[PDB]
RNA sequence: UCAGAGAGGACGGAAACCUCUCGUAGAGCAAAAGGGCAAAAGCUUGCUUGAUCUUGACUUUCAGUACGAGUACAGACCGCGAAAGCGUGGCCUAUCGAUCCUUUUAAUCCUGAUUGUUUCAGGUAAGAGGUGUCAGAAAAGUUACCACAGGGAUAACUGGCUUGUGGCAGCCAAGCGUCCAUAGCGACGUUGCUUUUUGAUCCUUCGAUGUCGGCUCUUCCUAUCAUUGCGAAGCAGAAUUCGCCAAGCGUUGGAUUGUUCACCCACUAAUAGGGAACGUGAGCUGGGUUUAGACCGUCGUGAGACAGGUUAGUUUUACCCUACUG
RNA sequence: UCUUAAGGUAGCCAAAUGCCUCGUCAUUUAAUUGUUGACGCGCAUGAAUGGAUUAACGAGAUUCCUACUGUCCCUAACUACUUUCUAGCGAAACCACAGCCAAGGGAACGGGCUUGGCAAAAAUAGCGGGGAAAGAAGACCCUGUUGAGCUUGACUCUAGUUU
RNA sequence: ACCAUCUAGUAGCUGGUUCCUUCCGAAGUUUCCCUCAGGAUAGCUGGAUCUCAGGCAGUUAUAUUCGGUAAAGCUAAUGAUUAGAGGAACCUAUUCUCAAACUUUCAAUGGAUAUGAAGUUGCAGUUUCUUUAGUGAACUGUCAACGUGAAUGCGAGGUCCAAGUGGGCCAUUUUUGGUAAGCAGAACUGGCGCUGUGGGAUGAACCAAACGUGGAGUUAAGGUGCCUAACUUCUCGCUCAUGAGACCCCAUAAAAGGUGUUGGUUGAUAUUGACAGCAAUCAACUAGCCCUGAAAAUGGAUGGCGCUUAAGCGAGAGACCUAUACUCCGCCGUUGCGACAAGGUCGUAACGAGUAGGAAGGUCGUGGCGGUUGCGUUGAAGGCUGAGCGU
RNA sequence: GUGAAAUCGCUGGAGUGGAACCGGAGACAGUUGAUUACGCCGACGGCGUUGGCUGCUCGUUCUAGCCCGACAGUGUUGCGUCUUGCUGGCGGUAGUGGGUUCGUGGCGGCUAGCGUACGUCGGUGUGAAAGUCGACGACGUUUCCGACCCGUCUUGAAACACGGAUUGCGGAGUGCUUGUCUACUGCGAGUCAAAGGGUGUUAAAACCUUGCGGCGAAAUGAAAGUAAAGGUCAGUCUCGAAUUGGCCGACGUGGGAUCUGUGUGUGCAGCGCACCACGGCCCUGUGCGUGU
RNA sequence: GCUUACGACCAUAUCACGUUGAAUGCACGCCAUCCCGUCCGAUCUGGCAAGUUAAGCAACGUUGAGUCCAGUUAGUACUUGGAUCGGAGACGGCCUGGGAAUCCUGGAUGUUGUAAGCU
């Protein structure tokens, strides 16, 4: 009774079921993972800029 | 496959050549003449053999013309030969036929029927080497020489000739011999 | 044969109030005929928002009504809402707020008809301003429930902030295991 | 089953190129790379340190971290039926500026330079956009020192 | 600058050490294989402890969980270097471990709730003690005296596919055949056929298709033993061999063995080979196999095991439909 | 010469114990894998886990001679009671629906399906080819984190007993 | 042992699981589990909807890239391996044949990224980061200007709740184990499972084509002598077989042979008369059909009957037949949109397969309760059964 | 009391060749309807729509042949660089002139289904009844086509896989506790109130009644404990991990249905809900790290 | 037309033999007290300027090897998609599109930036 049997047959059909879904638009606004020193200036850059 | 499709072939005279290219501005312009049922055909055998002949393919070519070729006298009878290469189940041969007939897209017709019936060869195999018209004295065929014959006589032994609008069965005698 | 998908032939909507609430259906009646005709997305709002679920139409604050009503040019516009209007016990003052509202709490009522406002209905609303004209729209937070805590990515996962669903709170009640890195792991 | 581990199946593929063994050339470390970059993604087996991964070998990038000597970059991965945008620390000596992009941003700036330079002349906006090649048009050919060739198939020979 | 090669030098030789040329890596880098490396990642050598303290982000497996491993930074304190720089273990890809509990280190820490001091105990943070079935129960057999829920997801008998093996038939001729490859054979090779061998598979059947052999009785096939009609011989004839048309008709009595097979005795025209659910158990028998009793040998501490031997061990039902006989 | 605690002694044997095996020789027969008597490097005989014998006894296993016979060549005849027919009485098993075949394909052995062969009431007495006929949720094999009897050098306990 | 109770003991296992229509509609795959007849997990699916009104795509174009398989190479490295040649080994230049764990070189299919408003130019501020340095990097501003920059198609996005599944099997191509297998194991895609319909005589998978209920017309694959709707239709050849042959998967056939017949290739002789006997011939080949090779058991299969200038084989031509397919016409319903002062009616375009499963409608049906509307000894319920209504 | 189905007997009709049942389509038997205009049916015309078959006639594309001239050949009549024939390209085309191709062409002929720009007309029906006409024809009979036994496990069932002889009646996702989401209702920083008490005689109901209780309004830490207001502008300064004062007060930016203003379905500008994205601050724990 | 320092691409630049080399320069070169390092002033290090283009280096030469580019190989090998395509099969061709690589042939033999200098 062997039961092992791995297949990969219709699952390229079940991903395209319901359309591949690109990545979206905003991921690369986010500063995460940025260098923890360049975070810090941007801080202090923004902290300061006079808005008039 | 590729199929003679339809009776008397028609016959095609196309010119081609290469597009041209900075290395080469001026390109060989190549005429062949092609047997086919129809012009789409005629442009598809065309680049099939000039693709076989010469490094150039339908993409990289153009036809620069297409026209059909009609026979000058279909008023006369003539003795075709034909020089055809063709592949058996085992190996390829080049095969002399002649024939018999007012047109030579007939004779070649001819040639394509009688190949697919002596030796089961289908269009796809077979190509066409030449075809021309032979003088009485150089044909090498005997069924073509023995209508060479001015004197030429025969009668139509056992004629069975089948009624067309009638009833299947009738009380009248069928005759076969006519003198 | 024709090679086309069914799955998304039907869409979901909401063409009349779920509610039996007889009131509700002859708001929805009036408002339907009014963004019929009118042709106004206004009324196509408003309608909506009538046949809504309770769950969409969040309770909405006197603060915000006040903040509002406050901001240069609206203090004389009249305040549109479908959600009920509550009382704000951290408002000390309540300028002059005219509201439309399907209900208003009896302490917003008071706070807002002493400070000299006018609260009517969304029959008066559409008498008043057929078309929605000098109309402030607006609803309360609707991502604001204990319920919508709890969803999102699972609890157990990185970066995760989803609130997980406990018997209790206190040390003993999932604080140990994948929480904390003594123990095994965190997340 | 196959093995897990990092580097399996990669014998050819983090290789070296034929006679280009040895020093890594400076232009590599030379080569400026800013945040938003689009960047080709090529393991050199040189570099043991900050590989990328054999999944992303070939695959281009976005640069949204300058470190000393790395960049971090955002590629798509396919997983399933969705694509995650992967983030991975590369170091420098695995990446390679793309062209594809700096290729849009010349015809973005040819256009904008046209565009400008024609309304500033008084001329009319031209086109500006990309066409699929049109068929050919009609012309003429000359025989003239060129005249046709009759061309037949050859019969077959026997090639011993 | 390696492996190695060439050419020289007392004892010194094929091989000790010294010298000069050439030497793209043909060496070495702890280990398996594969990548990588030449003023190095290799060899020699100096100094050192970045194999240290700390948090996040990410890659790999992937559910985009955990562990493990790794990557690029950030903060501290350091090592080497003149310096730029390099360094969080090993040139890269494997070399490893949750909860609970114990134990250790850390704060001049928190708690023991009648107030305090000191022991003691318990906590917060980081390690170690181990789960190798490695996402991690604490675990020896036998049953033929056996039982239950199921399984044709799964074996033993038939049937199905395959035909290695078994059997049978062809093609070229090196040779045998006193001479002569083909009368009759035919090696080295090679092409097929068959399912009366045994295998391979696991498709049907485990809410059961009664599982060996013999007896009895039909019919069928031939790859023809005999007989009929013929052709060819290394055919002068009792005799014998090969081949063709040919399954019409025959192919027996016995000793031993449960035997199918096997072997022998005798007669005979001949003592041919096979199928029909390895034909045939509501046709028989029950000798064997194949429950429970019992004995021996070997094995086991033992219960017990043994296609090892031996003895004794219940063979049920047709009156229904069809077929067949009248 | 290696080597053990000791290296199977007296006996006995192809045995109810020997695989090879239908061991080899003789005896019995026309013919014997059988019987008996011998031989013994005995896969794996053996001395109260008793060895070797043994008169008498045995519904114990085995071989042979004689007598006897229908076991057989090869069947036949007869008797009683059945079956048979009649009067009276009168069940049960079983039953998806039903019941002629060949081949095909199909879950790889069809009563139904496809193509053919065919196809004429209602019945009596037999029959055992088929209905993969009926009896029973396979007593064989496997699975189950299902049992039970028994054993012990399994884990954890315990009556009792000694101190 | 038996009796009662704990006890309706537990079962990842077997069996059953009861009305109708409408809409949508799978999986046998990933990871972990003393896990392999089972679970959890992701995937596939349904429903509720909500936010909006151009950015997306199982498709191309342009631009740029990745790879080491087919092919190619060993007279290039490594590993085999035949033979000599020029100076017994050795050297030189060669040579025959090879590589899943060889390679300089290297496709086709294939993968990825980009193709403008979230953009391009400047001006004018911030920084403790960086630089010798406005030197850079990044950001900020209700800054100023510019305005949609390949094709084709098309509305897009978000959240929540949850089912079934987690035995698969078949086929073209590639491919590992095996002598092979209707065997075992994989890759891409399409199917059957879940699925009917025309054809292949018959068949889960083959060819055509997918399905409301009807009609007319036309077809796909397949066919047209009779079974059987459609021609003994038209043209040219080949074939005689003492059971020929007759249509994808498909239902077996080979090596080797024929002086049967039909075409071709090559080489010779021949009219200074070619072969046989006292006017073409000879020889070797070649490939169509036919024949031998070709033996199995109940009587039997181009499906059957039969068919021989065919009703066979090959090349073709007209017409004709036939689907739940295509066009048009009516009706039913779903979906989207819309009109109307309505929990409704109507209009309009497209659409309609379905197992496990999920939703919706039900003036479908049954028994009560609080109310409401009525009928009944001039006959209720119950029972048997004609005229109608509703899919 | 009623008196079903299975099963069974009789009378009459009808079928009856190794199953029977069943779907589609007719016919028969049978059942049922039927008030000049109108109903129920038919025929012939017209019109609309979708067609099917079949002809002429113009032209268009590519092309000849007949006809004429020279040359070359010969399957050649009649009597040899003869002649008559015939063929081949080549060159001409006046005249004549067919093939092939189709046209955003022109003109016809026959005929089908569906519907009714609608006409011309026949059958029948107006007291029964009989007849006639119309419609059905349902588990009756007969024909043509199709047609394997259901439920179940299964990759696969008509299976030589299991359950099922027949009929009636009964027969299987429930109750409760606890969660979660969703829909609806009331109130809303509150809401629900418990046990209980007061009342209530159509008194187990209904009605009234809560310093206090549950959930929510504040989190975080093991705990001791601590516990959520900043934005902008302008100052002093020991220029720093300082301090002071006003105004505003729930932060900033981008996108945002709607609303407002203004141009020309569309554009620009302003205030911006919910929500999304990117940040900023505040509370608590902890590491580093200072001081005032 | 050149030399040097630092380079970029990393053989069209490498390798073999040979000719030439003006000026700067590079280089060889002399010495070893001192700094510095060795068994050894060979290397490294330091102080110099008698001598030489001998070598390095640069330019040039070779029917030079290598490397690079192009042609040919060739529309060949291979390959996407199609067929109720041929064949017993192995396989083969056709339709529709992509499309190589050896042998062999021909050509090329570094380009160039910053700074300083010679002519
Ligand atoms: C660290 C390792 C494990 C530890 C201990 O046995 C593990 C526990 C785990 C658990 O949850 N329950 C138990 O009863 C055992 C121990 O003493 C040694 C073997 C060492």
């Amino acid at each position: 009774a062997k039961s092992k049997n791995h297949t990969n047959h219709n699952q390229n059909k079940k991903a395209h079921r319901n359309g591949i879904t690109k990545p979206k638009k905003h991921i690369f606004l986010s500063m995460k993972g940025v260098d923890a020193k360049f975070i810090k200036n941007l801080r202090f850059s923004r902290k300061n800029n006079k808005r008039q | 496959p590729t199929k003679a499709l339809g009776e008397t072939l028609n016959e095609y005279v196309v010119v081609g050549r290469k597009i041209p290219t900075e290395k080469e501005p001026v390109t060989p312009i190549w005429k062949m003449q092609i047997f086919a049922t129809n012009h789409v055909i005629a442009k598809s055998r065309f680049w099939y053999f000039v693709s076989m002949l010469r490094r150039v393919k339908k993409a990289n070519g153009e036809i620069l013309s297409i026209k059909q070729v009609f026979e000058k006298n279909p008023g006369t009878v003539k003795n075709y030969g034909v020089w055809l290469k063709y592949d058996s189940r085992t190996g390829h041969h080049n095969m002399y036929r002649e024939y018999r007939d007012t047109t030579v897209a007939g004779a070649v017709t001819q040639c394509y029927r009688d190949m697919g019936a002596r030796h089961r060869a289908q269009a796809d195999r077979i190509h066409i080497l030449k075809v021309q018209t032979v003088k009485a004295e150089d044909t090498k065929r005997a069924g073509i020489k023995m209508f060479h014959d001015a004197k030429i006589r025969f009668p139509l032994p056992h004629r069975v000739t089948k009624r067309k609008n009638l009833s299947v069965f009738t009380t009248a005698r069928q005759n076969t011999h006519f003198a | 044969g024709i090679d086309i998908n069914h799955k998304h032939d039907r869409v979901a909507r909401r063409t009349a109030p779920k509610s039996e609430n007889p009131y509700l259906r002859l708001l929805s009646k009036l408002y339907a005929f009014l963004a019929r005709r009118t042709g106004e997305k206004f009324n196509a709002i408003v309608l909506k928002r009538l046949r809504m679920s309770r769950r969409n139409r969040q309770p909405l604050s006197l603060a915000k009504l006040a903040r509002a009503v406050q901001k240069a040019g609206n203090e004389n516009k009249t305040v549109v809402t479908l959600s009920t209007v509550t009382d704000d016990a951290r408002l000390y003052t309540v300028p002059k707020i005219s509201v439309a509202a399907l209900h208003v709490t009896e302490g917003a009522r008071a706070r807002i008809l002493a400070a000299g406002g006018e609260i009517i209905t969304l029959d008066q609303l559409a008498l008043k301003s057929p078309k929605g004209e000098n109309t402030v729209f607006l609803q309360g937070p609707r991502s604001a429930r204990e319920a919508e805590k709890h969803f999102g990515p699972a609890p157990g996962v990185p970066h995760s902030h989803t609130k997980p669903y406990v018997r209790s709170k206190g040390r003993k009640f999932e604080r140990a295991r994948g929480r904390r890195a003594s123990r095994a792991y965190k997340n | 089953t196959n093995s897990k581990g990092l580097r399996r199946g990669t014998r050819y593929m983090f290789a070296r190129d034929f006679r280009k063994h040895g020093v890594e050339h400076l232009s590599t470390y030379y080569t400026q790379y800013k945040r938003g970059d689009l960047v080709d993604i090529k393991t050199n087996g040189a570099f043991q340190k900050g590989m990328p991964f054999k999944a992303y070998h070939g695959r281009t990038g976005r640069i949204f971290n300058v470190t000393r000597g790395a960049v971090g970059i955002i590629v798509n991965k396919r997983v399933r039926g969705n694509i995650l945008p992967k983030r991975i620390n590369i170091r420098i000596e695995h990446i390679k500026p793309s062209k594809c992009r700096t290729d849009f941003l010349n015809r973005v700036k040819s256009n904008d330079e046209k565009r400008k330079a024609a309304k500033s002349a008084g001329q009319p906006v031209p086109a500006l956009k990309r066409l699929p090649v049109a068929p050919r048009g009609a012309h003429t050919v000359t025989t003239q020192n060129n005249e046709p060739e009759l061309l037949a198939p050859l019969r077959f020979e026997i090639v011993a």
